[PDB]
RNA sequence: CCGCACAAGCGGUGGAGCAUGUGGUUUAAUUCGAUGCAACGCGAAGAACCUUACCUGGUCUUGACAUCCACGGAAGUUUUCAGAGAUGAGAAUGUGCCUUCGGGAACCGUGAGACAGGUGCUGCAUGGCUGUCGUCAGCUCGUGUUGUGAAAUGUUGGGUUAAGUCCCGCAACGAGCGCAACCCUUAUCCUUUGUUGCCAGCGGUCCGGCCGGGAACUCAAAGGAGACUGCCAGUGAUAAACUGGAGGAAGGUGGGGAUGACGUCAAGUCAUCAUGGCCCUUACGACCAGGGCUACACACGUGCUACAAUGGCGCAUACAAAGAGAAGCGACCUCGCGAGAGCAAGCGGACCUCAUAAAGUGCGUCGUAGUCCGGAUUGGAGUCUGCAACUCGACUCCAUGAAGUCGGAAUCGCUAGUAAUCGUGGAUCAGAAUGCCACGGUGAAUACGUUCCCGG
């Protein structure tokens, strides 16, 4: 038995995979702190397990690519969150109201001419 | 606006100590985006309070701001089409808002050989209503 | 207030390109310059024949050009005796085999540049501008029974200060693209100068894209 | 842009085709490292003697209907202006505005 | 249709006493409770002969359009009309109807052709949302327009519910001259009625009366 | 500057005429127009007449203008001051 | 044993999947076996030109190219598919590249 | 510490100290250093007087101030002399290489008076 | 009745050095155009020669460039002298090809004219193209209707919107050009095809998806599905519309782009090109070398880097997107402190190369200083492109370490993946990006409100 995910954000994306087990995790073939010294990501990617307090019954295989530092954290969280859904849909509703199923759309603007950035123009000659 | 007025944006609440006022701390603190300088900075100020000042971290934090909250200010409006220097009764969250922006710019003015001193000085301080954002508050 | 070509927008959506051959970069700049001298030489010696559109492929390293007009005779000659001297020239520009196809334009009326090479000639001919507008939109209507607009400007009538005008029936939306919206220009010379004329007609709506 | 200026153009792009070879031997020798000192200086003095049309280094890019000198695109040899109004004829095979 | 009959059904109801209206006291039945009434024994003879003149004109198979404006009866001029496979219009009056007509028959054209469209059912071509735009414009076509679709042209005869507030029609019908058969009441003028109908115009019974009667002299006279 | 694997540069024509000029001893001075050529040692207690633009200015060559440009010695802009 | 693989390109996204349908067609009726039409990433440039005559610096367009992949494969030539294929032509703007 | 005639280096790691003399960067400071073998971050206080003695034998190699100076004077003085481009516009206090002088030359023209 | 128009917030400009444009001055020359906004990193997406239109000097006169006639010779190749070069003078040389067998086609030279040539003038003679009000919500017609007419209604009124968007009322009913929609791009799922892309479950492995194998997953690119106030509650004149809620990847124009109504400014461009017409033909046309467009008491606009411990320096170690490549991109290995050099594989490119992202994170150090901040300027010594880097190129090493410690009056930009901040690619291009056009990483603050400034 085994259950999967998708999980995108930002320009990146991740493969999660789940299974039954004592709670430990791989992400890249490294553990979670090798692959991020920021502690926010930590929690980040596995508030969906504490929400859940699934943390110690369920063991985790990552592969993500793409984006950077937060955004494959995102990445990861989201499909973290629809493998649960696809282990028990029951808990669709928490998870909802928790704010993890929605998808971000939020990404960066093209810059435009005469816009030295996206909605940035020059200082006004004011003459 | 002329048109429409919003509301506020919603932001996260501190992943370590999970409240919202702490997050927004680390955002008035922020720079250029650097927010992992910025929250190490509020968590080693605040640890050193701790250790130093009060018996407990979010909770010494939250009365040295307590003890700073301005509740009043005459900032101006005008619909009768001449200025109104009017004093006014402050919403909380601006209350907050203005207490955080002002002990984070007395931090920067302290001069401590480092900012996490610096701001741990001035919010022991405060805790002690010395800290100068007391100031702040009182000439408004 | 300056509009858009409305041919350029509309390309890839309901109009074809007139130029449908594939090349690389070692090759499409003088791909692009043997079209233009083949386009240049033929509507030199077809301005009699109401040429309208020429339409060039480079399939198999040959090049296959197809002509619409609106009176094939004119062109085609006697038994094929001139369109031959065109394919040899044509071949000899191109620097490869030549092959030439004719399509007949049917309703001369409808299309935008024969109408505005009609009206230029009458204007060279000092025909009185404003009636030729009216006759060819008139027409126009009569014909096709969908929208027309015509534009002309310059020193109309030999007036000291130049001016435009302009004439409209039924239907024009622009802004639409679903809109087939013929569009050309033409030009004409005069003692004074010149006067530019532009036309737009509209012929209904596509649905269900291009293909 | 004047005849003259294409004039110019044609006769140094001709020109510059011819000693293609010449120049590119002479170059060899030149830079080569274990060539004799008087060999070099010798081929050296000799490239001077060539026409000085003859580097390809002298060549501008023009236009080719009009030759204007600024504004070019190699992909197509024109201008930005000529390479805009027949775009808008559709003579380009698959040439569209972009908007992504 | 007799004199009491008119009476229960309140045909005989006025209005107040209303300032500057000298005109109607001929023939005014009288007034009570501050209220003026009709006399119904003009009505009957009145009344009576509109219905005959009715029933000849439908005997020639004339095109009489039932117009009700006057809220309540625009529902009821709809039935009457329908019962008599007759045209109707139960909406606000568009001015110029009549005099204007050249510009109906445009909208006439219109809603055919979107209807046609319908039974082809290709709004499916469409996008939803333009599929779902085309079919509630036409459902507001077919709301204005059902009534008068099938009329073809200017109607025969006129039968007004309410002069006091059909006038447009009624200014309609006298530029073209077509005549008007209408009930007049207390604060109404006759000027423009052919065939006066006098009676109340506002009481739904009345107004029932009236459409039943009409109704019935239409399809009895064209099967005469 | 030129690498040193090219080796010093200077104009043929020149070298020919400062040859024949040494070798003849004339000793007065040649008008030139070749501004990017390097001195030689050879060259010393010559005069050389450089084209700047307008006017071929004379030059006397001495060691310590060794290995320098002729046109370093010619100047093309003329200056005396806004006021 | 031998393996053709072709290569096609053309700015027409519907043209092209036409010509590979051919192709196929064709490999199936002489009986090879066939991988399937595989897309490959698209490339496309993009140019911007300034639009005026008498410059605006803020005034300028911009277009695009796009150029289409498609890739096949046949695993079993047999003989007669191998002359086959090559009898087969397509339109103007379709280009072919095949190998062995 | 007195290292290469008058000169006092300040007590800090050796090779900061070091770059005071006029002539030595931060190049020729670790060279020094290594030379000597001596680890660069050392007080430049507890240093033997033995191995202050070896770096001033290591510093005697390169050109020490004075000399240096006066090298670069000669250099400009016999630019200036042989009345060259560069030697006019050393003498009239303009760029020297090249960079524009309708604006942006006051580190070498001063600060902008009237005209 | 509204808008980053003000207010509320954040960061800059105005002081310093330098890059760049303009004005003035200067010069033989500093070629020309552009001027409130809507000129000033602007035409120019790239001036050492060329470019180049300016200056000095040296030369040609049916001509550099095109047709027409005559006459003479294939062409072309190689090479010598004079001259800065243009050119001039010579040498050998070629010596050919179709030839109906006449010659001709080829080219090249001289002569004769008709003509060539013009970045010369007029954007207030014009076409074409573009900016501006302004992505502002308006601009009009037909039929009908009212006034003796000049005209008016529609298009005003009460609501409601981003909107002349929609509903009600209403002597008006409609229509057209605008608005919205149809197009590209982004957010979720489904179908199809699986190499050069993919590796969940299997077998082997030196542990390299490395290879046997797999068609799951990511991804690729074609075609489909999906959001409409559709559902619920309240509100409202039962109107439209508004407020909240459910579900859902996404909720009320989901986000961004393209798309610019009638007209205003006799706005800009005769130097892209086209053209009316006026002017110059041994010269206002043409060729060549050197100079200039880069000057310098000045001052104005737009930028880049700083005045520092949220930092500087040393060591170790993570995570992108989008592009380009055939005279091209160029690995590997060897040499040099370094820019680089030698050798040389691969790839027309999901395969090969450019090319290891920087902020980040771990360790140490510096201790508030004109500093282990800052880098201008100058001396010495080198590499690379090019016939050639003096005037006048970029880059490397050593040495040298200005001014500058948060900047007046006053003023500019920005409402969310935005501001701010950190890197990568591309066009022009032998060489020459602090400019321009794109790509991603990190990632905020504030908005009472409309009165004042401002403009519909
Ligand atoms: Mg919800
Ligand atoms: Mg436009
Ligand atoms: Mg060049
Ligand atoms: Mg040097
Ligand atoms: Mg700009
Ligand atoms: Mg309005
Ligand atoms: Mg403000
Ligand atoms: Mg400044
Ligand atoms: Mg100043
Ligand atoms: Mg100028
Ligand atoms: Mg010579
Ligand atoms: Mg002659
Ligand atoms: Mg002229
Ligand atoms: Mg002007
Ligand atoms: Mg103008
Ligand atoms: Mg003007
Ligand atoms: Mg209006
Ligand atoms: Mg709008
Ligand atoms: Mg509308
Ligand atoms: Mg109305
Ligand atoms: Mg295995
Ligand atoms: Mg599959
Ligand atoms: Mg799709
Ligand atoms: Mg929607
Ligand atoms: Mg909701
Ligand atoms: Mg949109
Ligand atoms: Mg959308
Ligand atoms: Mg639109
Ligand atoms: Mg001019
Ligand atoms: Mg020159
Ligand atoms: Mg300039
Ligand atoms: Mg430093
Ligand atoms: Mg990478
Ligand atoms: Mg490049
Ligand atoms: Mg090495
Ligand atoms: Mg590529
Ligand atoms: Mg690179
Ligand atoms: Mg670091
Ligand atoms: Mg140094
Ligand atoms: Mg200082
Ligand atoms: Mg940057
Ligand atoms: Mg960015
Ligand atoms: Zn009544």
């Amino acid at each position: 038995n085994q259950y999967y995910g998708t999980g995108r954000r930002k320009s990146s994306a991740a493969r999660v995979f789940i299974k039954p087990g004592n709670g430990k995790i791989v992400i890249n073939q490294r553990s979670l702190e090798q692959y991020f010294g920021r502690e926010t990501a930590r929690m980040v990617v596995r508030q969906p397990l504490e929400l859940v307090d699934m943390v110690e019954k369920l063991d985790l295989y990552i592969t993500v690519k793409g984006g950077g530092i937060s955004g494959q954290a995102g990445a990861i969280r989201h499909g973290i969150t629809r493998a649960l859904m696809e282990y028990d849909e029951s808990l669709r509703s928490e998870l909802r109201k928790a704010g993890f199923v929605t998808r971000d759309a939020r990404q960066v603007e093209r810059k435009k001419v005469g816009l030295r950035k996206a909605r940035r123009r020059p200082q006004f000659s004011k003459r | 606006p002329r048109r429409r007025v919003i509301g506020q944006r919603k932001i996260l609440p501190d992943p370590k100590f999970g409240s919202e006022l702490l997050a927004k701390f680390v955002n008035i603190l922020m720079v250029d985006g650097k927010k992992s300088t910025a929250e190490s900075i509020v968590y080693s100020a605040l640890e050193t309070l701790a250790q130093r000042s009060g018996k407990s971290e979010l909770e010494a934090f939250e009365v040295a701001l307590e003890n700073v909250r301005p509740t009043v200010e005459v900032k101006s409006r005008r619909v009768g089409g001449s200025t109104y220097q009017v004093p006014v009764e402050v919403r909380p969250v601006r209350r907050n808002a203005l207490a955080m922006r002002w002990i984070v710019e007395a931090a920067r003015k302290r001069g401590d050989k480092s900012m996490a001193l610096r701001l741990a000085n001035e919010l022991s301080d405060a805790a002690e209503n010395k800290g100068t954002a007391v100031k702040k508050r009182e000439d408004v | 207030g300056q509009k858009v070509h409305p041919n350029g927008i509309r390309l890839g959506i309901v109009k074809p390109w007139n130029s449908t051959w594939f090349a690389n970069t070692k090759e499409f700049a003088d791909n692009l310059d043997s079209d233009f001298k083949v386009r240049q030489y033929l509507t030199k010696e077809l301005a009699k024949a109401s040429v309208s559109r020429i339409v060039i492929e480079r399939p198999a390293k040959s090049i296959r050009v197809t002509i619409h007009t609106a009176r094939p005779g004119i062109v085609i000659g006697k038994k094929g005796e001139d369109v031959e001297k065109l394919r040899k020239v044509v071949a000899d520009i191109a620097g490869v085999p030549a092959q030439i196809n004719i399509a007949e334009v049917r309703k001369p009326e409808l299309d935008a540049k024969l109408v505005a090479d009609s009206i230029t000639s009458q204007l060279e001919r000092r025909v009185m501008f404003r009636r030729a507008m009216k006759r060819a939109v008139q027409n126009a209507m009569r014909l096709g029974a969908k929208g027309i607009k015509v534009e002309v400007s310059g020193r109309l009538g030999g007036a000291e200060i130049a001016r435009t005008e302009w004439y409209r029936e039924g239907r024009v939306p622009l802004h639409t693209l679903r809109a087939d919206i013929d569009y050309n220009t033409s030009e004409a010379h005069t003692t004074y100068g010149v006067i530019g004329v532009k036309v737009w007609i509209f012929k209904g709506e596509i649905l269900g894209g291009m293909a | 842009a004047k005849q003259s200026m294409k004039a110019r153009e044609v006769k140094r792009v001709a020109l510059a085709d011819k000693y293609f070879a010449k120049r590119a031997e002479l170059k060899a020798i030149i830079s080569d490292v274990n060539a004799s000192d008087e060999d070099r200086w010798n081929a050296v003095l000799k490239l001077q003697t060539l026409p000085r049309d003859s580097s390809p280094s002298r060549q501008r890019n023009r236009c080719r209907q009009t030759g204007r000198p600024h504004g070019f695109l190699r992909k197509f040899g024109l201008s930005r202006i000529k390479v805009r109004e027949a775009a808008m004829r559709g003579e380009i095979p698959g040439l569209k505005k972009a908007s992504w | 249709v007799s004199m009491r009959d008119m009476l229960k059904a309140g045909v005989h109801f006025g209005h107040q006493t209303r300032y500057w209206n000298p005109k109607m006291k001929p023939f005014i039945f009288g007034a009570r409770n501050k209220v003026h009434i009709i006399n119904l024994e003009k009505t009957v003879p009145m009344f009576n002969e509109a219905l005959a003149e009715l029933n000849k004109i439908a005997s020639r198979k004339g095109k009489i359009l039932f117009v009700g404006t006057k809220r309540a009866a625009s529902e009821a001029v709809k039935d009457a009309a329908l019962s008599c496979d007759q045209f109707f219009v139960n909406h606000r009056w568009l001015g110029g109807m009549l005099t204007n007509w050249k510009t109906v028959r445009q909208s006439i054209k219109r809603l055919k052709d979107l209807e046609t469209q319908s039974q082809d059912g290709t709004f499916d071509k469409l996008t939803k949302k333009e599929a779902l735009m085309r079919t509630r414009e036409l459902e507001k076509l077919e709301n204005s327009l059902g009534g008068i679709k099938d009329m073809g042209g200017l109607p025969d005869a006129l039968f007004v519910i309410d002069a006091d507030h059909e006038h447009i029609a009624i200014k309609e019908a006298n530029n073209l001259g077509i005549p008007v058969f209408a009930i007049v009441d207390t604060n109404s003028d006759p000027d423009g009625v052919d065939f006066v109908i006098p009676g109340n115009d506002d009481a739904i019974r009345a107004v029932t009366l009236y459409l039943g009667a009409v109704a019935a002299t239409v399809r009895e006279g064209r099967s005469q | 500057p030129r690498s040193l694997k090219k080796g010093p540069f200077i104009d043929l024509h020149l070298l020919k005429k400062v040859e024949k000029a040494v070798e003849s001893g004339d000793k007065k001075p040649l008008r030139t127009w070749s501004r990017r050529s390097t001195i030689f040692p050879n060259m010393i207690g010559l005069t050389i007449a450089v084209h700047n633009g307008r006017q071929h200015v004379p030059v006397f060559v001495t060691d310590e203008m060794v290995g320098h440009k002729l046109g370093e010695f010619a100047p093309t802009r003329t200056y005396r001051g806004h006021a | 044993n031998q393996r053709i693989r072709i290569r096609l390109k053309a700015f027409d996204h519907r043209l092209i999947d036409q010509a590979t349908a051919e192709i196929v067609e064709t490999a199936k009726r002489t009986g090879a076996q066939v991988r399937g039409p595989i897309p490959l990433p698209t490339r496309k440039e993009r140019f911007t030109v300034l639009i005026s005559p008498h410059v605006n610096k803020d005034a300028r367009d911009q277009y695009e190219i796009r150029t289409h992949l498609r890739l096949v494969d046949i695993v079993e030539p047999t003989e007669k598919t191998v002359d086959a294929l090559m009898r087969l032509d397509l339109a103007a703007g379709v280009d072919v590249q095949i190998s062995l | 510490a007195r290292i290469a005639g008058i000169n006092i280096p300040d007590h800090k790691h050796a090779v900061i100290a070091l770059t005071s003399i006029y002539g030595v960067g931060k190049t020729r400071s670790k060279a020094i250093l290594a030379a000597a073998g001596i680890a660069e971050d050392v007080k430049i206080s507890e240093l033997s007087e033995g191995q202050i003695d070896t770096l001033r034998d290591e510093v005697a190699k390169f050109v020490v101030e004075g000399d240096l100076r006066r090298e670069i004077s000669m250099s400009i003085k016999r630019l200036m002399d042989l009345g060259c481009y560069r030697g006019l516009r050393h003498r009239r206090g303009l760029p020297v290489r090249g960079q524009r002088t309708k604006t942006n030359a006051r580190t070498r023209k001063g600060p902008r008076k009237p005209i």
